[PDB]
Order: C-alpha cells, then structure tokens, then sequence
C-alpha cells in the first residue's frame, strides 16, 4: 500500500493569488494520479485526471503537475467558490489510497461578526431545560472567543460550538453558541451575557438579557 | 443527467449488517468500472470497493475484505454494497462513484448516505423557536430560528418556508451533547419591517426517527 502524503494539511490565501498543493507518492507511479475536490456537504468533484489532464467544464485555472513520485495540483488565481478540501488518489497499484487533503481557505478583510442572542423558548422552559444560544454572524477570520456571564459570573463547561464552513460566496462564518442548564438553575439568575472577543472589534462586545423580559 | 443515487444507509447495530443500493441513470451501466468510497465525519477520503462493468472482478480494501462484499445487478440498473460485521469505524457517508478511462479516475460521484454502526436508540428532535427581538435586531436586520435539540442519529434537514427562504439562512453542523444525543440550529436574518407581515416557518425532517416538524417562529417585542 502506497501512502499518499499531502501538503500543506492546510493553507490560507487571498483571491487571484496562486495556490501550490504537493502530493507525494512513495513509489513511483507513472502518471496515475488523481485531483478531487470536495466542498463542504457535497460529493468529491474530479479536476485533474491523468496526472495532468483537466476533467470537462472544469475551470481552466486548475492544472496538474508531475509523475513518477511527486505530483502538483496548482490553481492560478484563487477565488471565493474555491474553498475546499482538495484529495489526490493513485489509481496505480491496489489497494487505492488516497491524501490526507488539503483544506483550502480564503483569506479576506477583517469582518467582526454581528452578535445576537436568544433566551430558551416557553415551550423548552416546560420540558425541564434552558438552552440560551448567542449568535456570532458573517465575520472573519475563524477565530473567535464566546464567553458566556451568569450574573457576571464567567461559566465553564456547560456550552457547545458550532462553525458554518467557509460561504462561498463572501468568505464569512458564522458561530453559534449554546449554554445549557437546568430549569432549575436557569431560574436562580437574572443576567445572562454573552461576551465576544474578536479581531474585528475594537474591544470584547457583550450581549445580554434578564430573564423576565 | 449522468447520475448515481444511494439509498438503504442509516442506523445500524455492531456485529450488525446492512445493504447499500446505489440507483445509476443517464448513461449505460454495463459499461465502466464502479466504486464505493467512504468518508468518516471530520475525517479523510477512503476507498472501500471497486467492481468491473460485466461484475467480472471485485476488489477490496484491506480493513473491509471478508466483512463486505460488492456487486451489481446491470439489469435493473444498481449497485451493492453488502457490509456485514458492521464495527465503529465503518460509521462513515458511503459514495457510489463512477470510473471513467484507464486512469482509475473517478469521474462522477453520488451524494452519499450516513451509515451509522451505534447500539444507541433512535430519538427524533425537539423543535423550539429562536424567536426575533430587539436583542436579535441591530440595523434592519433581524436575526431568527430553530433549535433543533436532543435527536440521534444524524442527519436533520432543516428548510424554511418550504423552501421559500433561502438567503441569510446559516444552517449549523451538528454537536454530539454529553447526553449522547445530538443538537444544531438554523438561523435566518431577514428584514425587520416584515416581522409582522411575513410568516417564519422551519421545516425539520429528521428521517432516521420519521419525524417532520414545521415550527412558526413569532417576534418577541
């Protein structure tokens, strides 16, 4: 079984920039190599078979590069629909192995997220639960610090994260953040915050309710 | 279109067994190569099977072979996977994809189906509004939802309005709670000044579980 190394393992570049992926082989396999793309909840998309050939309707700015051990998927000019995960497989010797990938991503200008947040439903309050969720929306980069407040009080340990994959169209994300605890101890509070760090403010922005309103 | 449909993938039982039945159109079964590719969630590409056109040879990844068995009926029009000893790490989206030349090129894939190898129970989610407000107002724009808690296995789709509303729609990935159980949450920004004039329903189809909720998300000041 021949692996198949990839790299980087992921990379970060501005539109019309030139985008240089290596996949490595360790053993020579001719031109049998293979480019695919896969964006985000969709299926793997041939670009480059053959090494070096370009799959019909795909942009000419993709081309493939090499053979024998080592092999180059370049895009010339990058752009926002771009964003993926790009694999290489060697259809050469069996069992058919394919890279790590390549997580590509685009850089933009600094976008600070819109910040909302949402008490937990009357419906939910009933079932026993309270799930406060804050809202970062739109912003760049990926990075981003969600502090939840009970009371001023900083928690730790009862909340969850979830990123959107990269849009692309803009090049944005968007962060939801859940804090969730009991009915019980939902009610021995009155100020619930939800505090963001991030690159795009000029200082931590707080959003917050008081149960009852 | 050329075309490729899975179908039969969802919760299953280790030790357990399951089939998987891809449905080909658009162009002549009988004549290429077929391939089933898997893809464990946050995880790599991995090739599973691959079968000749006639059905003359099969062959296998190591980590599968004598577990799974591939086959096609060129007559109906459709491809197998039989997985029998179903571990864990085989809990992955299975894709049915198409060869193309002699360069063992893939050159058409499905849209994969979740198979999932848990002892745990089946459980349809609870759909609570995010409800619009001036804390989820800041400049003509209105941030609203649904909170789809506590269901397993994956997947959920969440529509709104039918389908209807598409736009400023952020449908999130899924987390795995504590609980064991999953959660996520679809949100839309909309205009402000259609709060009490448009209507805001999602529509959450948690098949694995059969259960399709439609939620009416109302404003809150």
């Amino acid at each position: 079984d021949i692996q198949m190394t990839q790299s980087p393992s992921s990379l970060s570049a501005s539109v019309g920039d030139r985008v240089t992926i290596t996949c490595r082989a360790s053993q020579s396999i001719s031109s049998y190599l293979n480019w695919y793309q896969q964006k985000p909840g969709k299926a793997p998309k041939l670009l480059i078979y053959a090494a070096s050939s370009l799959q019909s309707g795909v942009p000419s700015r993709f081309s493939g590069s090499g053979s024998g051990t080592d092999f180059t998927l370049t895009i010339s000019s990058l752009q926002p629909e771009d964003f993926a995960t790009y694999y290489c497989q060697q259809s050469y010797s069996t069992p058919l192995t394919f890279g790590q990938g390549t997580k590509v991503e685009i850089k933009r200008t600094v976008a600070a997220p819109s910040v909302f947040i949402f008490p937990p439903s009357d419906e939910q309050l009933k079932s026993g639960t309270a799930s406060v969720v804050c809202l970062l929306n739109n912003f760049y980069p990926r990075e981003a610090k969600v502090q939840w407040k009970v009371d001023n009080a900083l928690q730790s340990g009862n909340s969850q994260e979830s990123v959107t994959e990269q849009d692309s169209k803009d090049s944005t994300y968007s962060l939801s953040s859940t804090l969730t605890l009991s009915k019980a101890d939902y009610e021995k509070h009155k100020v619930y915050a939800c505090e963001v760090t991030h690159q795009g403010l000029s200082s931590p922005v707080t959003k917050s309710f008081n149960r009852g309103e | 279109e050329v075309q490729l449909l899975e179908s039969g993938g969802g919760l299953v039982q280790p030790g357990g067994s399951l089939r998987l039945s891809c449905a080909a159109s658009g162009f002549t079964f009988s004549s290429y190569a077929m391939s089933w590719v898997r893809q464990a969630p946050g995880k790599g590409l991995e090739w599973v099977s691959a079968i000749s056109g006639s059905g003359g040879s099969t062959y296998y990844a190591d980590s599968v072979k004598g577990r799974f068995t591939i086959s096609r009926d060129n007559s109906k029009n459709t491809l197998y996977l039989q997985m029998n000893s179903l571990r864990a790490e085989d809990t992955a989206v299975y894709y049915c994809a198409k060869y193309d030349g002699i360069y063992g090129e893939l050159d058409f894939w499905g849209q994969g189906t979740l198979v999932t190898v848990s002892s745990a129970s089946t459980k349809g989610p609870s759909v609570f509004p995010l409800a619009p407000s001036s804390k989820s107002t800041s400049g003509g724009t209105a941030a609203l939802g649904c909170l789809v808690k506590d269901y397993f296995p994956e997947p959920v789709t969440v529509s709104w309005n039918s389908g209807a509303l598409t736009s400023g729609v952020h449908t999130f990935p899924a987390v795995l709670q504590s609980s064991g159980l999953y959660s996520l949450s679809s949100v839309v920004t909309v205009p402000s000044s259609s709060l009490g004039t448009q209507t805001y329903i999602c529509n959450v189809n948690h098949k694995p579980s059969n259960t399709k909720v439609d939620k009416k998300v109302e404003p809150k000041s």
